[PDB]
């Protein structure tokens, strides 16, 4: 087969992850800038720092499945109880699928190569596929929540 | 065998004496309770392959490690699969065993007596068990004094697991 | 002479811990404020959590804002208030978990997960 | 020991008696209770363990010194010890609510019981915690309905409480 | 005002009645249960200023398009004005557990509410979302009495069934 | 208290015998490998802050579950974290005991009598404790007779978790 | 403890009669002066860690030499021991206004007092500080009533007379 | 509906009499005969989206020229109205179940209805090759106890002698 691209396109995010998950959370600040008013549910220190948590679990969650390629790994407790988890808590569903939609642009980027501040060296071919799949993954997750 | 007959019986045989109604009417509370132990045996019986399937794709769920970590003692291969399944059937057979006779008999002797030897020596966690209980009690669809008969016995193979 | 309240939460830590949860630890209680200091040091409900164990590796930078849209607000504007004569303050330094409430908190919101 | 039919025979044995026809007509009420106070006993004996564990979990959260080295729970035949007398405890108070007496929980587990914590040095205030901690994770297990049928139990919980409340008091 | 005195005599003077017995037996229920929500009209009175103000945080927390150009929460004085507005409606819960009844609720907090809210586009929905904060906030025996965060969380989902 | 010197005099005690040289004997050869016994444990004590935060790591890598999975029973908060190491700790600080007393007595006094009961009541898993034991016996490193001592109390405490 | 039916019963248990009439005369007494001093006890006992912290600190707001090297008051443990002593000093002059005399505060608080903040080195001028602090920081018609305030000041300055 | 408490109750009004022994006779048979026709009526309620996919195309497999055009199962909006008759059928059989008589199935389903499929141009030999083939897909030890595989198989045919 050809595993050296299916460890190649995991390295390319396991690398990256903690710049991924701090652009992905703070995108999705920027856009709505009420998360972090006062009331607002990113405001407090505990609250920040566990939605940090939240995406770092998320991406681990895509960044193993695609390592084993299968989407087995992303049902687990995780694929349900995510959407009940968030509305009991009282966070604002929506707002967490774009910082996963934005998650997803990020390592679609690492994966073709083309991410416009970063340059990695690899072999030549195509990863095509690989972009896709983790595509899917990117929206299994974000389809468990909405 | 642990049946509301035969401790009865022991209980009269211990102090040499014939039956007497102290032991008649422990024999009658047996007969009256198996009206609702016989149909819930019957349902759980027809309903075996689907709790079977069904319970072990939850503790898959619960702990999804052990479909993934390599080792004899994991399902994470085909040999490893079957065995699991083969242990969900071996809790719920036992469950309607214990409905038939009434006690809490035929676990003990076929289920309970060396079971933490077992799960010591061959690695196996307790609670992957508990999970798979938990979709039984929670799925077999029975009702009324059916189903506090039948959860009765499923609540006293919880209790050996922890 | 038992409330609907009290029963609704004691009820969850009758299950057993692989299927409760965080309501295995619901029959703990609230103590006096002298109990969660240096001699007894008795363990609020929040620390059972997985939310007193976050600390990711990622941060918000806070610089990629445009200004006006960071907010700061303090607990108090008074230097007594913040920090008495005595060592005993809610906003400063480790005296700030000897307070009246906090011992429990509400993990019958979500899930027995 | 003897249950609650037997406690108004040996009180009117004693006198020499025949039972009253009052009183054939208040034992004829505690078998018209009958299948509600066999639920209590079937809802508090299925959650056994994890009323006991789960009480034992929620004393060394309160009371963490004693499982620190010096404590009297700091060891593992000293912690099974403490775990196996909480399900001495909750044993025996399931079997004075199936009799309704309260005669085989004293002379069979709490009649010198006082005398072994004192000669061991097992802290009695900490015991009565940990029976009040198994209270109320059953009387709100009674006061539950989960495939019973509807209806007043108030007056069995009652007595449910007061076995816990007796057991307490015979250790502190 | 609607109180538990004034049903009993407007009514006997609908009739052209005086004072009967059933009059005085609904003002001595005045004397148990006045205990209560003057326990509730007393707490809210010294930590208004503390719910109001972490009430309408609530309010825009979850409606976040308010602050959008063209709404209600646009400049600051359109955000000054709804925190007053939420001072507002708590005072006349404070007013509420004192005459006893919905009295001041309705003449001075409902009564024409849906006609002035509809105008200047304020949405309920924003407005019960604060009032709905403070009542599943209320921590039964750490803010008030048992019975005194009954009436009190009472006279709330009146003001919410009311406005929604 | 097993020591092998009070093996000794408890043999000679239930004979109601004085100490003849089989007992002699035996006291000897604690004294001809207590020097090797007595460095391990200098050499474990002054190792132990690497040694127990290195070994809740080496659980957290192959159990990984052990830190997401809500619960009392695992290392997903402040309580359980600090709980855990302590146990690594108890562990580690019984092993110098044997290797100062010179048998494995201080931890079937203070650590095995009754564990099997603990585990089954708080679930927690034997195969942690394992894993945890083999990372202390592959990085203390002890060369010759003296990681021999050490080595040799460590899978005491696995044979009686396996 | 030291109350009014322990008083009355132990005087005609040491002369070895019956309950007379002038000891059902003593219990009337308790039921006409209850009203008061349970006020004062369900005041206290809602609002209590504010009083306690509030009078904790007018202790090291009078004495700022505790502070010092060698003193009660140097490390995070002897001031939560210190917060500690004064809630239980608060704690039994509830017991004090429910059962109705000097009962829980000579058993409990008193009795081996002088002995022990003498062989541990406690300034027993300063177990004095904060409980006069609270004597006079009662508003007579503010926090309770009038009489439920001299049933409260009158189990305050008891236990000021009993530590000097 | 036609069931057994309609009969006999019907039959004793039609002579003005009070219900007799053999009026209470008949219900005895209900008692008995239940417990085997609602445990193969529950058999259905669940799995009830599996027995109109197997037995909606049976129909199909037979009668392939029906989707032909000018024809009944043409296209799919034709084919899903179809399948929608089958769950129709299968919705009453778990009616007739409950009730204990046909009182549903000819209520509901059978009266009136040789006149619309006249009408409608549809093959009635097309809706029993669905119902003949869920009859003889059954295994009686296995999809339900036997003797709920006779009542199961009586109203099947019921429908099927119905149609025919
Ligand atoms: C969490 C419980 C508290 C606690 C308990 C504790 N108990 C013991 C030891 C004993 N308890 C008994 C009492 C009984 N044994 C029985 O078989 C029965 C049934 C009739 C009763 C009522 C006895 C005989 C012992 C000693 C024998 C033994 O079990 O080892 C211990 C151990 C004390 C020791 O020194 O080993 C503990 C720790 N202690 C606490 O701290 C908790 C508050
Ligand atoms: C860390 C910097 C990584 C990295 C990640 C990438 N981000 C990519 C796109 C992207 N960028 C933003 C910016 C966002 N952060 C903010 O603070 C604000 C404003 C407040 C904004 C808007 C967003 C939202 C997105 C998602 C796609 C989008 O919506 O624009 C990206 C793809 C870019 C590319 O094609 O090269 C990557 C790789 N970039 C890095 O190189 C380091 C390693
Ligand atoms: C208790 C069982 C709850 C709980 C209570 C907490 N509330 C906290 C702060 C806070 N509380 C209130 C509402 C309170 N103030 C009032 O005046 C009234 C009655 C009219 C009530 C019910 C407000 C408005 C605030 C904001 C700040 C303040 O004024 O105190 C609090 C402190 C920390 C926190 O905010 O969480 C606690 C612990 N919290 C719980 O978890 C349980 C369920
Ligand atoms: C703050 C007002 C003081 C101060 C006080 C300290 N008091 C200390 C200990 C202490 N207090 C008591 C009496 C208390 N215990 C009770 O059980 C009851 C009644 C139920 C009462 C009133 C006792 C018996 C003790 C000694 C036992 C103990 O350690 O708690 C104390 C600790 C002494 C120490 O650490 O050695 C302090 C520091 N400290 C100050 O600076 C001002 C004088
Ligand atoms: C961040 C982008 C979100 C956001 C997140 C918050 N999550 C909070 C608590 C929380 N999150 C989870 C889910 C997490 N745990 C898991 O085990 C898995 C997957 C396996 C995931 C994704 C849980 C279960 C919990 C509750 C447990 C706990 O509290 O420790 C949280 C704290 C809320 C609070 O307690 O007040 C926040 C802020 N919030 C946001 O605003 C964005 C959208
Ligand atoms: C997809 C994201 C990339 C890309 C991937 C390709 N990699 C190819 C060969 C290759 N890659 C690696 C690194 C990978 N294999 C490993 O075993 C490990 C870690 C232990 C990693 C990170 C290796 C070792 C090789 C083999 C050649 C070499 O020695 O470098 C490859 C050629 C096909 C093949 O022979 O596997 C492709 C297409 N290349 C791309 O263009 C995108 C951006
Ligand atoms: C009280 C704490 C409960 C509650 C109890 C009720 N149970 C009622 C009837 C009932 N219970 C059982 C089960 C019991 N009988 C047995 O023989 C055995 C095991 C051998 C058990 C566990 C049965 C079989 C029955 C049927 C008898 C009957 O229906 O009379 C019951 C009567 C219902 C009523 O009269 O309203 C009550 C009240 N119900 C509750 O809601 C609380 C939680
Ligand atoms: C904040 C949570 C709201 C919000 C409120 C706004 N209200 C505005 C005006 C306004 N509010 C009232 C009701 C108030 N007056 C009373 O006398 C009483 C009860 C005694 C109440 C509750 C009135 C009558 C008016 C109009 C006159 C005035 O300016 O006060 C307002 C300004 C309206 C405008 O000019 O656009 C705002 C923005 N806005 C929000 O976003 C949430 C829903
Ligand atoms: C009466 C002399 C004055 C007056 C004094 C003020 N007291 C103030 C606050 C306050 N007072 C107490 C003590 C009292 N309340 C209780 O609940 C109990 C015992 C259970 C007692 C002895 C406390 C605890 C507090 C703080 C809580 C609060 O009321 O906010 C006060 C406000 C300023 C301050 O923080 O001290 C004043 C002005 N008030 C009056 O109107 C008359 C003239
Ligand atoms: C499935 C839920 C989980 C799981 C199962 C698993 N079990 C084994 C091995 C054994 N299970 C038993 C249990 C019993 N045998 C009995 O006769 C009875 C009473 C009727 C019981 C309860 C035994 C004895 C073994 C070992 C011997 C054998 O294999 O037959 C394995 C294999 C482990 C191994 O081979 O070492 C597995 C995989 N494991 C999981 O991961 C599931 C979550
Ligand atoms: C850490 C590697 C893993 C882990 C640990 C964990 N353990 C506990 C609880 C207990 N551990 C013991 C063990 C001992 N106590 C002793 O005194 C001795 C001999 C000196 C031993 C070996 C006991 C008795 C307990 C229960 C007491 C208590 O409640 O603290 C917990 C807490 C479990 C709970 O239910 O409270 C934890 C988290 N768990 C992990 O996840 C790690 C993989
Ligand atoms: C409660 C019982 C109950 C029923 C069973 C149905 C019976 C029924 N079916 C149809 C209607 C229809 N029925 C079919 C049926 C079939 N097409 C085929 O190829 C096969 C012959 C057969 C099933 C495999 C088709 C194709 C139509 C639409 C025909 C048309 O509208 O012209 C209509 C006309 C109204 C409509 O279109 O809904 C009615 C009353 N309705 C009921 O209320
Ligand atoms: C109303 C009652 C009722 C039923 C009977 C079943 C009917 C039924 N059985 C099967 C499905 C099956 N049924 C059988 C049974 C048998 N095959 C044989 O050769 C023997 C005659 C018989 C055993 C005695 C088998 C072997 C299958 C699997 C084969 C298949 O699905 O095609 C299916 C397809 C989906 C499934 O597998 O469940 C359905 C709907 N469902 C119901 O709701």
């Amino acid at each position: 087969a050809d595993g050296n691209k299916r460890l190649d396109a995991v390295n390319s995010i396991v690398s990256n992850a903690s710049c991924m998950v701090s652009d992905a959370v703070s995108g999705m600040i920027c856009e709505n800038p009420g998360l972090i008013s006062p009331g607002g549910n990113c405001y407090t220190n505990r609250r920040m720092a566990a939605c940090l948590r939240d995406g770092e679990i998320i991406l681990r969650y895509v960044s193993y499945a695609l390592l084993a390629g299968d989407a087995s790994v992303l049902e687990d407790r995780c694929l349900n109880g995510l959407k009940e988890t968030y509305i009991a808590l009282g966070v604002p569903t929506n707002s967490s699928i774009r910082a996963v939609s934005i998650m997803k642009a990020q390592a679609v980027a690492f994966i073709t190569n083309t991410a416009t501040e970063r340059k990695m060296s690899f072999a030549a071919g195509d990863c095509t596929s690989l972009a896709s799949e983790v595509a899917s993954y990117f929206d299994r997750v974000g389809a468990a929540i909405s | 065998m642990k049946t509301p007959i035969t401790e009865a019986i022991a209980t009269a045989d211990n102090q040499g004496r014939f039956l007497s109604n102290t032991e008649l009417q422990a024999v009658n509370g047996r007969y009256q309770r198996a009206t609702a132990s016989l149909t819930a045996a019957k349902a759980l019986t027809g309903s075996a392959q689907r709790l079977i399937t069904g319970a072990a794709q939850a503790v898959y769920n619960k702990f999804p490690y052990t479909t993934q970590m390599p080792g004899p003692a994991y399902a994470s291969s085909a040999i490893g699969k079957a065995k699991c399944a083969r242990d969900i059937g071996y809790y719920l057979r036992m469950v309607t065993y214990c409905l038939v006779v009434g006690g809490t008999g035929p676990m003990d002797e076929y289920l309970v007596a060396g079971l933490e030897e077992i799960n010591r020596s061959f690695d196996l966690s307790p609670s992957w068990y508990i999970e798979a209980l938990q979709y039984i009690k929670n799925s077999h669809g029975l009702s009324g004094q059916v189903a506090n008969e039948a959860n009765a016995y499923i609540d006293y193979a919880i209790n050996t697991l922890s | 002479v038992s409330t609907t309240k009290a029963d609704l939460r004691y009820v969850g830590a009758t299950k057993p811990a692989a299927v409760g949860g965080r309501r295995a630890m619901n029959l703990m209680k609230q103590q006096p404020f002298w109990m969660y200091g240096p001699p007894y040091n008795a363990v609020t409900q929040d620390e059972y959590e997985p939310i007193s164990a976050a600390a990711p590796k990622a941060f918000v930078d806070y610089q990629i804002f445009a200004p006006g849209t960071v907010k700061v607000s303090p607990d108090s504007v008074n230097a007594n208030e913040l920090n008495p004569v005595s060592g005993m303050s809610k906003y400063i330094g480790k005296t700030q978990k000897l307070v009246g409430d906090q011992g429990i908190s509400d993990r019958s919101d979500k899930l027995p997960m | 020991m003897l249950d609650a039919f037997a406690k108004v025979v040996a009180q009117a044995d004693a006198r020499g008696e025949f039972l009253s026809n009052t009183q054939i007509d208040a034992l004829s009420k505690m078998v018209k209770e009958g299948n509600q106070r066999l639920d209590i006993v079937n809802k508090v004996t299925s959650n056994a363990s994890a009323i006991v564990t789960n009480s034992a979990r929620a004393l060394f959260a309160e009371q963490p010194q004693l499982i620190q080295p010096g404590g009297n729970a700091y060891t593992s035949r000293r912690m099974a010890a403490c775990l196996r007398d909480m399900e001495i405890v909750l044993r025996y108070v399931s079997y004075a609510m199936i009799a309704g007496d309260s005669s085989v929980l004293d002379d069979r587990c709490l009649n010198g019981l006082r005398e072994t914590y004192q000669a061991l040095g097992t802290p009695g205030s900490s015991v009565a915690v940990a029976i009040q901690k198994m209270k109320d994770a059953s009387v709100a297990l009674a006061n539950d309905t989960t495939g019973t049928p509807i209806g007043d139990c108030s007056s069995l919980v009652a007595e449910l409480a007061g076995y816990f409340d007796r057991a307490a008091v015979s250790v502190v | 005002m609607k109180s538990v005195i004034t049903t009993v005599v407007s009514a006997a003077d609908a009739a052209g009645r005086f004072p009967s017995n059933s009059d005085l037996e609904s003002i001595q229920g005045n004397i148990q249960r006045s205990a209560a929500r003057l326990e509730a009209a007393e707490k809210l009175a010294g930590n208004h200023e503390a719910v109001v103000k972490e009430a309408g945080d609530a309010c825009f927390a979850k409606y976040a398009y308010l602050k959008n150009p063209g709404e209600a929460g646009e400049n600051q004085e359109k955000i000054n004005k709804c925190y007053r507005d939420v001072d507002h409606y708590m005072r006349l819960v404070n007013y509420c557990l004192v005459v006893g009844g919905t009295g001041p609720l309705d003449e001075w907090g409902i009564a024409g509410a849906r006609e002035v809210y509809r105008t200047l586009n304020l949405p309920t929905s924003a407005y019960v979302a604060s009032i709905a904060y403070t009542r599943d906030r209320l921590c039964v025996p750490r803010d008030m009495s048992a019975q005194a965060g009954v009436e009190f969380s009472a006279y709330l989902d009146y003001l919410i069934n009311a406005l929604s």
